[PDB]
Order: structure tokens, then sequence, then C-alpha cells
RNA sequence: GGCCAGCAUCAGUUUUGGUGGCAGGAUAAAUCCAUAGGAAUGUAGCUUGCCUCGGUAAGUAUUAUAGCCUGUG
RNA sequence: AGAACUGGCGAUGCGGGAUGAACCGAACGUAGAGUUAAGGUGCCGGAAUACACGCUCAUCAGACACCACAAAAGGUGUUAGUUCAUCUAGACAGGAAUGAACUA
RNA sequence: UUUGCUCCACACAAUAUAGAUGGAUACGAAUAAGGCGUCCUUGUGGCGUCGCUGAACCAUAGCAGGCUAGCAACGGUGCACUUGGCGGAAAGGCCUUGGGUGCUUGCUGGCGAAUUGCAAUGUCAUUUUGCGUGGGGAUAAAUCAUUUGUAUACGACUUAGA
């Protein structure tokens, strides 16, 4: 028998904290923490994406779950090394989170034929696994 | 977009969703509300309770019959203060009014039907966490409602319903999940991916 | 002004298990256990060892760091209430009519009785909350001792105790007369 | 101004109206609470009024001065033949 | 199929005005789906029609119509103005209007 | 408004007496042009004997952030005058720019004090250069080592008046 | 040719978008690049004491197996 | 109650101040379109339950000029600030800050 | 009081719409926390996974949706019946058994459409009632007047009378 705590998996406030842009110029790209100013500023950069470098409110992105190692205060050029070694475009395009941003992307470029050609497949698809629950 | 929306009145601000209602009225859709005796109030309870006796004091004098009329129900203190918000004394406003329901609990004929909620008036997502608030109910007893047993009597039965017709909902649900789980990678699913679906 | 971060802790001794989930926190000790809701602080806990919890606060203000204090508190009295226990002592004064306080069983309910305060013909009977136990010790004059595992449970029922021998239409500086706490301590 | 003197108002207000009754039987709006841990029995009965007359019997009151002594009392007979039992309703609980 | 909507669902909800005074020649239209200006102007200049019942029949038909036209945005939200050949009864404040995709730039 | 730093030289007139007359330069932080020269007039008839039809605007310049991308611990003396009396003040602000810095100063000094804009004078503004130099607690705790802090109770944006779900606060 | 409408091409007034070429300022300031100096919320390395055989703890140490700041070009 | 200068009401509707002869905006033939003033945009009610930094929790909170009232004096409620002293050479309470006097 | 009253099916008239135009698509609780899957010693347990909106899921092709042929499956759905269970807060609904029958766009075919003339809701919903059909079902009361005084200004109330 051993002490049992619940524990909470925020997602911290921090250097090297990878980010999402909401609102603005730069909405959808991802942005890297670099520095902390305040309870709700702080400064990212994000090179790959075209993100200037920007003192930034809180409220206007979105932690992600990515993470990697950086110093306080590395320049863009130190950030676009440090972001390309640990991989970080390539883990974010493997969640979940990123799919359902493509896949809402590609719903919407659809055309009238593309959408017949999806109805006909649903019905074909559909035919079988009614089928297998049977 | 449904012809007729039933909203879950539980851990909602009875301002804030009276206002949202009264608009959606006026509108021309149909509004049902449920579980009245769930609502909260922002404030601790001694306050409110000190309000409804300024409330309660308040009549005609000369006639108490024909001054202010004090509900103490949960749901008609809820439908004041959506009356408040509607120019009730006219046609228009009449007609508003008659597309909305309210009742303590969840009747048999909305307890097998969807229940929505209304975020801009949620009081987890309102109010910052250490405020004080008051539920309705408790708020209506004290002012003298009767019914407050009744009701959670009868609440706890439809929970247990609910709860066994959860269960078989779930079970099929799995069923159903495993079935188009082996169906992927075919080429009909294939195509579906690439089309986003 | 907005602490960005505070934190206290909490020592487990080794015969103690703490469960604490949703902030409902269970304790278990040799003594027996204890249960307390704290859904109204709006802290979070943290497990660092089997020794030691922290629980901090992120973001608070004056008012809200200082109830950060007073969880620590409440779960600290948990602890040493399983594993010590709570003894509450408390002595009869009276000048010229003696008190007599016995233990009666009124419908199986365990009260407490309250004799001869002041010469009154008037019967006072306290309730005996539950976890408490209540003895009269021996070799001391006019002492009754209470005890139990909650010490929130011990002080409000000696409490109870004290208030209804409470002097009425008289000078209390003259009339010294009730049963008042005399010892705060532990069991062992 | 105030009135000169203070009086206390006459009648009482819990009454009001003072309009005849809906019908000639009065309605019994309280039953006595249940007690599941008793036999059936029925908690009213129906009867005609007849008149009063004139009982004496002994007070027993300790600590009176009539105590040990006869007393006159007026009473009221009322005539109470067997009622027949012709059905049965039963009532649920609902919220209004 | 079971649909053979081509038209945009649409909701008359008052006629042009200030605090206490009303234009009834300019009616406020609210479309479904549209929650800002910019999407709005996707609708300009599209026919409105507003379809009613009346007991009596004139022209070989129980069923008449009101035409009109979106004309301009109106506030943030994605409510339009419209103007019709003749202005729309008050009591249809709350009832369906019909949006229809011609004229079409598309 | 968004403020921006402005270098305004000045000068009296030059007269047969007293040629070339010396020049003098401040800093201002104002909106736009026009408001930093009525603001360059204000202060100087404070200090020396001049006024607008006794003087010249010799140069206004914009003055922009050397490194606009790096955090600094502003020093800021300011002057007010409250309901009854004058006062000075020091407070320390952490930003990337001054324009920032006194932005934020503003809006603090009329959310605590109800200090208007015309009833405040900026003193000073400087960059602590140096760590264990700042003397504010509330600025002192976001200089700690590896600084780290969640940000709990997630409130989200709908865009929509009815939800089909209750909505989670987890971060 | 009376009533009510649709489209196209124009004129007058106005409203809302997309897009191109130039000018100015510290001939934007930055980023970036080259170079010199410096420091810590001190990286690597090294010493020291407890340490469930590697993890902290504090001294040294200014780029090394991280980096940052200031000046000049 | 009685004077000075100017603008008004009376002789004047219209938008705003819920309501009002005098305040704010603006003065008027009959219509159409566009843009604004003062004032507003949770609902009544046309228009952002917009954005941004703070402050405030009242068992009689507060909420917009004319205008439909509140004072002296106080509070270890909470926030920011001024001056002085103690504290790395371990203060205060019984291991990092603490004490006193003042300001709004 | 000249074959009336009631329910069922459609036959035609009249009447009206606070406003159908693919589908109101059902756990509870917490939010400084949860959902789902999985495993065990079944717990305030271990592990994995999801959120960051319904932008979803379902449905969706055919004269507003015709007439026919074949293939592969033995599924999907409509209608009229039928077995059983459940639901009283305003239950008037939900689930299930069996066979009959129509459709099936899961796949492959063969004919039909025009002329509403370059757009005109281009009429496809449900509210109530009435008049004629035939297939069943049921054969009363109240009031005035008279009478009573537990009632009463008058009405009303309370009693009696084949
Ligand atoms: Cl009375
Ligand atoms: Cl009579
Ligand atoms: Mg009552
Ligand atoms: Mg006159
Ligand atoms: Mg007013
Ligand atoms: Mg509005």
């Amino acid at each position: 028998t051993d002490s049992i705590v619940k524990a909470s998996n925020w997602r911290l406030v921090e250097v090297g904290r990878v980010v999402l842009i909401k609102k603005g110029q730069s909405a959808g790209k991802l942005a890297a923490i670099v520095e902390i100013i305040d309870q709700k500023k702080v400064l990212i950069d994000g090179p790959k994406a075209g993100v200037p470098r920007q003192a930034i409110n809180l409220g206007q992105v979105v932690l992600t779950p990515l993470t990697f190692a950086l110093p306080r205060g590395a320049r863009t050029a130190t950030v676009s090394k440090k972001w390309a070694a640990a991989a970080v475009c390539e883990k974010w395009a493997a969640s979940s989170w990123a799919k359902k941003i493509a896949q809402r992307e590609r719903r919407a470029a659809l055309t009238d034929f593309e959408r017949f050609q999806v109805m006909v497949l649903r019905k074909q698809k559909r035919y079988t696994v009614k089928k297998a629950l049977a | 977009v449904e012809p007729v929306v039933v909203i879950d009145g539980k851990g909602h601000l009875v301002g804030r969703l009276a206002s949202v209602v009264a608009k959606q009225l006026l509108n021309g859709q149909k509004i049902v509300v449920v579980r009245a005796e769930e609502l909260n109030i922002s404030g601790e309870f001694f306050r409110n309770k000190l309000k409804y006796h300024d409330f309660l004091r308040k009549a005609t004098a000369f006639n108490k019959t024909r001054g202010p009329f004090h509900f103490r129900a949960p749901s008609r203190i809820f439908y004041k203060a959506l009356r408040g918000m509607v120019s009730h004394k006219t046609a228009r406003g009449k007609a508003a009014l008659e597309r909305l329901k309210v009742f303590e609990g969840i009747p048999p004929p909305y307890d097998k039907k969807k229940r929505v909620v209304v975020p801009q008036a949620l009081r987890v997502l309102r109010l910052k966490p250490g405020r004080k608030y008051t539920t309705l109910g408790k708020l209506s007893t004290s002012v003298g409602w009767k019914y407050e047993d009744v009701v959670a009597k009868l609440e706890a039965k439809r929970k247990v319903s609910s709860a066994e017709y959860y269960a078989k909902k779930r079970a099929f649900t799995k069923k159903v999940a495993s079935a188009n789980a082996t169906a992927a990678e075919s080429d009909v699913a294939k195509q579906l991916a690439a089309l986003g679906y | 002004m907005k602490y960005i971060q505070t934190e206290q802790q909490i020592e487990v001794p080794e015969g103690v298990t703490v469960s604490i989930k949703s902030r409902i926190v269970k304790v278990v000790g040799p003594r027996g256990t204890l249960t307390k809701n704290l859904k109204h602080i709006d802290v979070t806990f943290t497990k660092v060892n089997n020794q030691l919890i922290k629980v901090a606060v992120h973001n608070g203000g004056r008012k809200h760091v200082a109830a950060l204090r007073t969880v620590k508190s409440l779960v600290d009295n948990m602890i040493t209430g399983v594993t010590k226990g709570y003894k509450y002592k408390m002595r009869y004064v009276y000048a010229h009519f003696p008190i007599n306080v016995n233990i009666v069983e009124k419908d199986g309910a365990k009260f407490i009785e309250v004799r001869n305060f002041l010469g009154d013909k008037k019967i006072r009977n306290v309730p005996v909350r539950d976890g408490v136990t209540i003895e009269f010790s021996t070799n001391v004059k006019d002492e009754i001792v209470l005890s139990g595992n909650s010490v929130e449970d011990v002080s409000q029922n000696a409490a109870d105790l004290q208030q209804i021998c409470r002097v009425r239409n008289k000078d209390i500086r003259k009339f010294l007369d009730g049963i008042y706490v005399s010892h705060k301590g532990f069991i062992t | 101004s105030h009135r000169k003197y203070e009086a206390p108002r006459h009648g009482h207000l819990g009454f009001l109206p003072r309009k005849r009754a809906a019908s000639i039987r009065a309605r019994v709006k309280a039953f006595p609470k249940d007690d599941r841990s008793k036999p059936v029995a029925l908690t009213s009965f129906l009867g005609y009024k007849a008149g009063m007359t004139t009982i004496v019997r002994d007070l027993d009151r300790p600590g009176s001065k009539f105590h040990k002594r006869e007393v006159v009392e007026a009473v009221t007979v009322v005539d109470t033949p067997p009622v027949v039992v012709v059905g049965v309703v039963g009532y649920v609980e609902t919220p209004r | 199929a079971e649909s053979h909507r081509l038209y945009v669902k649409g909701k008359h909800l008052s006629y042009q005005r200030s605090k206490r005074v009303n234009n009834p020649n300019v009616s406020l239209i609210k479309i479904e789906g549209v929650a800002t200006p910019q999407d709005a102007q996707f609708y300009l200049g599209k026919r409105i029609a507003y379809v009613y019942r009346a007991s009596k029949e004139v022209r070989g038909s129980k069923i008449r119509v009101m035409w009109g036209k979106v004309t301009r945005t109106h506030g943030n939200s994605g409510v339009v103005r419209a103007t019709f050949r003749n202005n729309l009864p008050a009591k249809t404040f709350g009832a369906s209007v019909r949006i229809f995709l011609y004229p079409s730039n598309i | 408004a968004h403020f921006k730093e402005y270098q305004v030289i000045g000068r009296r007139l030059p007269t047969e007496s007293v040629p070339e007359p010396k020049l003098f330069r401040m800093r201002i932080f104002a909106s736009n042009e026009v408001i930093a020269k009525s603001r360059y007039w204000y202060f100087l008839q404070k200090l020396h004997k001049v006024k607008k039809a006794s003087g010249e605007i010799v140069s206004i310049n914009q003055i922009n952030e050397a490194h606009p991308t790096k955090v600094k611990n502003f020093g800021v003396w300011v002057r007010y005058d409250s309901r009854s009396g004058t006062h000075n003040m020091y407070k320390e602000i952490r930003d990337v720019s001054r324009v920032a810095a006194v932005e934020t100063l503003y809006q603090d000094m009329a959310a605590r004090h109800r200090a208007r804009f015309r009833s405040i004078h900026i003193l000073k503004v400087a960059e602590i250069e140096k760590t264990a130099d700042v003397k504010r607690q509330y600025v002192k705790q976001f200089l700690t080592k590896d600084l780290k802090f969640p940000l709990p109770h997630r409130v989200q944006k709908s865009t929509k008046t009815f939800s089909y779900k209750r909505p989670s606060t987890f971060y």
C-alpha cells in the first residue's frame, strides 16, 4: 500500500515550448517561446513558418504538447538550428491534432464533382460494413 | 438549426441564459428549458436571499391580490427574469413567450431527447474561480417552494434508467467502431481518405 | 500581487497512507481513517515520494495564498489524528453547588447529562458526536476527558459542553461556575 | 397624524374572505402523518350534530382548587351511524 | 433525392430603426451560417422571396410571393439589409424567407 | 494611444543683440508630431523664459528602439498630481521597448491611482542593466532560473450560441 | 401598346474587395554577416561532501561538447 | 431677491439626456440614396456577450455632465507609493527577509 | 323537437397558419479535471489514447425521382400485421419475436424526358369544421314550475315529489 495522488498534466509556459498562433497575420503557424516577459506576455519566434520575432499576448496562441531544448534569449539563427535538429515540424505533423487541421482544409477544397464521388464511395463502404455487422 | 432546442439549465447563470433565450424566442426559435432547479446565480446565498426579501415586501397596499405576484418555484423565477427582457405587453411579445417552456427536472416528453448547453451563460466558463454563487433550487426552498424532495426523488429514478441506456449504447458503439476499423485499409477506404472522408 | 507560485510540504509518516483525488482526501493510519472534502480552495496536490506531498497555488493573490497554508494544516491534523490521536481535558469549576456529570443513553443516542449547575432544576443534555469517547479520569477530582481521531470533532464536542454551562443574569467575573477546557494534547 | 390612542385591531385577518362556504360539507384539508408501522385504520369519521346537554364529573387535577371535586360541564352529542366503504382512490406524487 | 432546396434559409428580424422610430422601407434579414460582414458580401444583390398562404385562390393558386433583394450588410454579425417591392408586413418578424443563388457571379 | 518617442530640438528666436541662441533638446512620448511639439513647449515654459511665440522648433526626429526584440527591465521615475497634492513615484516595467513600457505605465497609473494623462510627468526612463539592481518584488519573481508556470482553467471561445457537449477547461 | 418583370451595354452618385509601380526616415530600426570587448539567472570541463554505481548540492572556470550582452563595420 | 456680457426659451419642431420650455447635437418646402453629430451597441433596442492592461466582493457594492445629494473622522480589507531603521558580520516569530511613521 | 348521437376508412367542399422545405442525433459527474479502450490483485488502481468545438455524425444519385434486364450478396430500409417486455413527473413512448410484401444507387445494362419556349413559390406541407357514403358501438340528463329552511335582499344554497 502506497500513497496515491492524482497528477495534473498541464502544458507549461517555458523556453522551448512550441505554440500555435490562432489570431493575426500568422494564424495557423508554429512558433517557439524564447523568453517570458510577464504572466500574459512572452517572446516568440518561428523561423521555419516565417513568423517574425515578436512579443505576443498569451491569449493569441495555443500551447502545444511539443517541447525542445532551447537556451533563454536565443536569437533567430540559434532557434533555427535547434528547431531543425529537434525536428519539430515532423513531430507536429504526426499528431492527430495536426491531421484534424489538415482534414478540415481538405474538406473545404472539394469540388461538386468530388463531393459526388464521396457519396458513391461512402455508400459502397456502408454496404460492406453493414453486412459485417449482421 | 433544430426545430426545437432543449437546454439543460444545470450550471448556467440565470441572467446570461435569460438574455440568450429571449433573443432566440423573438427570432422565431422554440426553446425548452429543463432542470431549472440547478440554475446558478452569482453571489453568496445570503445576498440573493436578501434580494428576494426585498422583492417579497413589494405589493399593492389596498389589495394584495393586485400587486406583484411572487412565484417561488425555480422555473418561475427564471421565467420572471426572462419576461423582463421581452416586451411582453405586445402581441409580438406574447407570441414569443408562447415558444418557451420551463420545467423542473426533465419531464418524460424530453428525457429521451438531446439536451444542449449555452457556453456564453455557463458558470464554469464565466465566473472567476473562488467567486461565490448560489444554487436556484436551495434559494427557492428557503422562500417557500414545497417540491424540492419530490423532484430530487424523480431525478434519481430517471438517472438510473438513463445509465442503463448509455451502457447498452456504449456496447453497440464499440462493436460498430470495430467493424469500421477492420473495414479500413481497403481500396474504398483509401480513396475516401484522399478526399478527406 | 499575483505571486507566480507558492508551495507547502506535507510529511507522511511510515504507517500512514494518503489518497487524494479531485480534492477528496483520505488518510489511513493505525488508529483509524479520516476523510475530508476540499473542493472549495482550488489548489493542486502533487506526490514527490511515499514520505512527502506538496500542495501548490499558481498565480494567486494575497487571499488565495493564505488559504494554501490552511490546507496544509488541515491535512497535517488528519495525519497526526490517525497516528497519535487527540485528547481534550476539562475541569469542573464551582463555588457552592457541586456539578454532577454523567453519561446517559436516551433512545440509543449517547448523551451526556449535567446536573445541579448553580442549583438549577433544569436538566442539561449535550449530544456526543460520532468517534468521540468520553471517560472520567481517576485520581483527579472533577475532570472529564474526551478522545478521538478528529480534532474538529473532539474540540467542537468539548466546546458544546462549555457553552451549555454559561451563567445568565449574573456578574460572570464573580460567578466563575462552569466546565472549561484545561489541557489540549495527544492520546499517545 | 398618528391616532391619539392605540387600540388593537378589530377582527382576525387570517379568516378572510368572510364569504359563504363552497359546500355545506366542510373539507378536511390535512390528515395525520402516516405511521407505516401500525395497522390500517381510518383517520376521520362522519356524523350529524344532534344537540347539547350537561354532565357532572369529578376533577382529577393535582394542584387545582377543585381537585377531587365535582364540576359541571357542557357537552355536544354527535349522532354517528356506521359508514359504508364503497371505493378506494390512489394518489401519486408530482412536482405540481 | 430527399432534398430539393436551392435557396438559403433566412429570418425576417425587424425594420431599420432607431430606438423609437422604425423605417418599414428597409428590413433586416438574418442568413443562416453567416456571422461576419465579409461572408455577407457574397449574398449582396441576391433575390429574396417571402412565401405565404391564403385561403382565396386568384391566379390558379393559393400561394403568394413577395419579392426583394439584398442591398448591403448590417452590423458586425452577418446581418444584411433588404428592400422589397412592397414592404414586408410587421407580423412577419421572426418568419422564414428564401435567399436564392441568382443572379450568380460564380 | 500607441505612443512613439521623438526628440525635439528648439531655440529662442535669434536677435540682433544675442545671435546663435542655445539649443535645447528633450525626449517626448506622444501619439504624433503635433502632440510632441505641443508637449515640448509645455515643459520648456517650466524651465526657461521662453514660449512658442518667441521660439522656434529646429528639428523633430523619431527615435526607434535599438533592440526591439530583447527583454529589458526598465526603471521609471514619474511625478503626478492626485486629488490633493503632488507625489513622486518609482516603478519598474519589464518589456522589449521604451514605448511599450511607457504605454504600460500610463495604464497602470490610471488603473491604480486614477491619474489621467494631463496629470503625469515622466521624469526619466532608463534600463536596469544589471540584475540584483531590481528593487520591486513583482519584477524579481520573473528573473528566477528556468522559470515555468502552467495556465490552469482554460476558457475556449465559441462561435455558436448552442453547444452539444459540456466544455472542458483542461490545458 | 397598356401593366409587371429579366439581361446586356453606358451616364450620375455612393459602398465593399483583389492587385501593381514609386517616394520619404538613422536613405527606417532590427534579423543576418564580419570583428573587438564583457558579463551571469555560468555551457563544457575540473575540485569538493553526502550520495539505492548517476543525480543533485557549491567553488573554480568566460565558449569549450549550449548560448547571451555591448560597441564598431 | 437684484445687476453686468453673451447665448437661449418665450415664438421651435427634429436626434440624444428613461421622463422635463431653457442642457447636448442640430434648427425644418416634398422625396430617394449615401455619410455623420450628440448619444450608444448583454436583452428590452437598431449596433462587438469586441480587443488590451489593471482595480473592486459590499449581511443596504457600483454604474455617466446640467441632475435629482452626502461630510468630518476612522479600518493589520486590498492595491500601489514615500521616508527611516534592522538584516549576508543569521534580523524578526517561536534560514530571508523584517520593523516603524506617513501618502492616496 | 320528424332517424338523432358516437368511433373507424376516403369522398368532396369550406376554414386557417407567429411560419415543415434531409434528421430535435437521450449517461452521470468533475472543471486546480475528465471521456474512451485495455489489463489486474476491481481500486480515489496500472497502461495506452482523445480534446484545442456540430467545420461533426447520419442521411444524401433515379419523371419531387419513370418503365425494364442481368450479376453478387441473404444484408439495408418502407408499409400493413404479429410475439414479448418496459415506461405514471405531463406515462400516449421505447425496445423486441416471426413471417408476408414493395423498393434497393453494392455492381452491369436497355428505353422514356424536349414546347413551362432565357427566370417568375411555380403549388407536393397540417389546422379546424361541415355536407353525402357504409363497417361497427351505445339507448340519458339538466333547468323552469311545485316543495323544504340546516339557506336567503334578489340570484344563489340545501331537501322532497311518477
Ligand atoms: Cl388580524
Ligand atoms: Cl331562496
Ligand atoms: Mg403561502
Ligand atoms: Mg407671451
Ligand atoms: Mg435622467
Ligand atoms: Mg440588436
